[PDB]
RNA sequence: CUCGAUGUCGGCUCGUCGCAUCCUGGGGCUGGAGCAGGUCCCAAGGGUUGGGCUGUUCGCCCAUUAAAGCGGCACGCGAGCUGGGUUUAGAACGUCGUGAGACAGUUCGGUCUCUAUCCGCCGCGCGCGUCAGAAACUUGAGGAAACCUGUCCCUAGUACG
RNA sequence: ACCGCUGAAAGCAUCUAAGCGGGAAACCUUCUCCAAGAUCAGGUUUCUCACCCACUUGGUGGGAUAAGGCCCCCCGCAGA
């Protein structure tokens, strides 16, 4: 039913198409797309992405709107920057940022120093909470994969990040 | 990288050491006699230099080896040796003809060494390998020091490839590794390296820099 | 997990998938998982 | 066969051609034309190919 | 009888295939018959005829990845085990060259002039091809009728 | 299949193989608070001991270890070893039989040939070849050997309780 | 193995079919060793770098010789 939806450009700096290649600017940094050469993409009179194919193969319609996900997320990325909020649960911590990139401390020694990527913001709201931002989901999300299971937060205390809720599991006593 | 020097090991010694503790220490001659030879890795791919060292007559050696040397400029030398320095560019480092001791070493470095064996000759596997050979006590009729058996019986109807058997050993290429350096006596060429180093005495002995440490 | 040759949901709060063709039960709360071995 | 792919025709055609149009010559000097004298093998390559039906259908 | 098979009446051209599109397959059994001379009427089984395949960006050679992570390649040495197992994707990386040979190695009968042939392949993983000296007589693949 | 011969248990020695993993490593789940510890999936490169008893595999047991693995190759391997036991002769207690004599019932003693032809293997050589003849120095396609692990102290009697 | 971002088919959802990352004593490099008879018989450099007869000058046989090497001699912690 996605194929029904079209990708308004409240943008369009160079929002265009580079032999089935999508490159993408608005209020923030340049972006970039790999279009699959199975789905036909053309603009609309109004400036508005029109991505298309018909269907009896499952993987036209995937591709059809994967891609329409993927323009959006293109599009809503350079003209909004996508954040995770981060949450510390714990004893015994304080989010430190020495430079320019995260220094973490709980109940063990050796601080991990998150190195950072390319292209990625990072902001602390509180010596508890911290945030990052970015232009890509991918990019984005990356880094807070990589934050977890590393001291796996224990479902009986807690003391780790939290996506601002994820229903986590309570101890049963003792 | 591999900085090295060609040398001749003298024997075995000991010194105390200023903890007041006992240092074995084998004796290398590696003075100013050593030069280079430069192969490039644009002609070759190596990136690496040939050392050389000893004294032998120029009535002794033979005319390429002078057309060698002379191609150098140099006044020829017993021995010759390839030595890798490092997978990079290199270039600027070694010269044609520089004049290497054991100066280059800061008195205190790990490094490796690498030598041919002693000679041993032909020996059973009690030596090759270290086999607990059979006793010979207890009826045992002769087996004492014999390898015993090999393989299974019908289905693997031969002998593995590679199995422990007499052989020669001695002057295989040994490379040790780790050996601290102890002492760099420049005004002679004579490195103390604590540890033993492959090799009889008056043997052609290669020290190189250590890389593990 | 649950490994075993057989796969059928626990409860009516689940979802019975194939990922690699493997086939695979998440119920969302670790009691089970069960997998198709 | 050989002169045959290089006369961009196939073993399987080129004797049902030759039998429709009737050319009951041997294999052996077929072959001998085929070394000797490829234009007449390729002249018989044409005959084969005018007595050749069509296509694939009966 | 026959006529070819007569010393010195042999023409040894060098051929060249720029294997990138074509799928390793068609590539090898093109090059395989190619260069044993079933192209020619005079075809000589006991005899090293044909002529010589170069074989061009191999490379590029068109193998499903869907192969390139499960085909595997087995090198026993004649130890113990010693199952040198390597991943083909893995020899492409390295020398595609051999996965391009060995292919066609398997296609070639097992005998002495399966030697006399390979001796007369050349495979390069590059797009230029050192050799230019002789002629390259660029090759291309059909389906030739029916 | 083999009787004009395929010599079988156990043990010693030397190696190899699988993984349905004894440990070391890496994960999930928990009636997983923590140390410990249950179960299950992956992973077979190393280690996998020393003694008493038993002719012995097996098994029991002491004292240890990170742990003291299960199995395959003629229940591995006698043209390499032992011969206690098993499968010969003698002797003997008990039982069966009137007897000669037997008993998967026991007990004492009881010889292990080979100058290695071929394959294969371990090391070392002669000649040829590498398209003139010699000499020096290297690469490394592709292979080999190796690959274990514990203790104590700090962080910290911290986290947890 | 486990685990994950992004994200359709299925307006949701979903580690997956596009595509991406983390991921261990196993694997492959890196470490040590033999090694171009590895017949694609490799690579770099260098010395000799120019003699005479038979037959069919040659194509072919023979003899000598430079570089270099080998055999005999004294020897080796190299060694059957």
């Amino acid at each position: 039913r996605i194929g029904k939806q079209p990708i308004p450009v409240p943008a369009g700096v160079d929002v265009t198409i580079e032999g089935q290649s999508i490159s993408v600017k608005g209020p923030k940094g340049t972006l970039g797309l790999t279009v699959a050469e199975p789905i036909k993409v053309a603009r609309n009179d109004d400036g508005a992405i029109v991505v298309t194919r018909p269907d009896d193969e499952r993987r036209n319609r995937s591709l059809h709107g994967l891609s329409r996900t993927l323009v959006s997320n293109l599009v809503t990325g350079v003209t909004q920057g996508y954040t995770t909020k981060m949450e510390i649960f714990g004893v015994g911590y304080r989010v430190q940022l020495k430079g320019s990139n995260l220094e973490f401390a709980l109940g063990y020694s050796h601080p991990v120093v998150i190195e950072a990527p390319e292209g990625i913001t990072f902001a602390v709201q509180a010596p508890t909470k911290f945030t990052v931002s970015g232009i890509d989901k991918q990019k984005v999300g990356q880094i807070a994969a990589n934050i977890r299971r590393l001291r796996r937060p224990d479902p009986y205390k807690g003391k780790g990040v939290r996506y601002e809720g994820e229903q986590i599991r309570r101890k049963v006593g003792k | 990288a591999r900085k090295g020097i060609l040398g001749t090991k003298l024997g075995m010694t000991q010194v105390f050491d200023e903890s007041n503790r006992v240092v074995p220490v084998t004796v290398v001659k590696a003075g100013p006699n050593v030069v280079t030879r430069i192969r490039t890795p644009e002609r070759d791919g190596y990136s690496a230099v040939q050392l050389a060292y000893g004294e032998i007559s120029p009535r002794k050696v033979n005319k390429p080896l002078t057309g060698q040397y002379t191609a150098a400029g140099v006044n020829p030398r017993r021995y010759l040796a390839e030595l890798r320095l490092d997978d990079s560019d290199a270039a600027t480092e070694y010269q044609v003809g520089q004049e290497l001791t054991a100066e280059i070493f800061a008195d205190g470095s790990y490094v490796d060494v690498t030598g041919t064996s002693k000679g041993k000759g032909f020996a059973g596997t009690m030596k090759r390998h270290g086999f607990r050979g059979q006793g010979a006590s207890h009826g045992a009729q002769a087996v004492h020091r014999r390898p015993g058996s090999i393989g299974g019986c019908a289905t693997p109807a031969r002998v593995f490839k590679g199995t422990r058997m007499a052989g020669r050993m001695g002057n295989d290429r040994v490379t040790v590794l780790n050996l601290l350096v102890h002492k760099v006596d420049a005004e002679n060429g004579v490195l103390l390296i604590k540890g033993a180093v492959p090799g009889r005495t008056g043997g052609l002995v290669m020290v190189r820099s250590a890389i593990k440490r | 997990v649950k490994v075993n040759p057989s796969v059928k949901p626990i409860c009516d709060k689940c979802r019975l998938i194939r990922r690699h063709g493997r086939v695979m039960v998440i119920c969302s709360d670790p009691r089970h998982k069960q997998r198709q071995g | 066969n050989a002169a045959a792919r290089l006369n961009d025709i196939t073993y399987n055609r080129l004797i049902q051609g030759l039998k429709a149009a009737g050319v009951e010559v041997d294999r052996k000097n077929l072959a001998d034309i085929a070394i000797s004298d490829p234009a007449a093998f390729t002249a018989l390559v044409d005959v084969a190919r005018a007595a050749l039906p069509e296509d694939v259908n009966a | 009888p026959t006529y070819a098979p007569k010393a010195g009446d042999t023409t040894r051209s060098w051929y060249v295939i720029d294997a990138t599109d074509v799928v390793l397959g068609r590539l090898a059994v093109a090059a395989a018959n190619l260069l044993r001379g079933k192209h020619k009427p005079t075809f000589a089984p006991n005899v090293d005829g044909g002529d010589f395949v170069i074989v061009i960006n191999a490379d590029k050679v068109a193998i499903s990845g869907d192969k390139l992570q499960h085909k595997m390649v087995y090198r026993h040495s004649g130890y113990p085990g010693g199952l040198h197992k390597r991943t083909i994707g893995e020899l492409m990386q390295r020398h595609p060259d051999r996965v391009v040979e060995k292919a066609i190695l398997g296609m070639l009968p097992k005998n002495r002039l399966s030697r006399q042939i390979q001796r007369k392949l050349r495979v390069y993983a590059g797009p230029e091809h050192p050799h230019s000296a002789q002629q390259p007589v660029p090759y291309e693949l059909k389906q030739v009728a029916q």
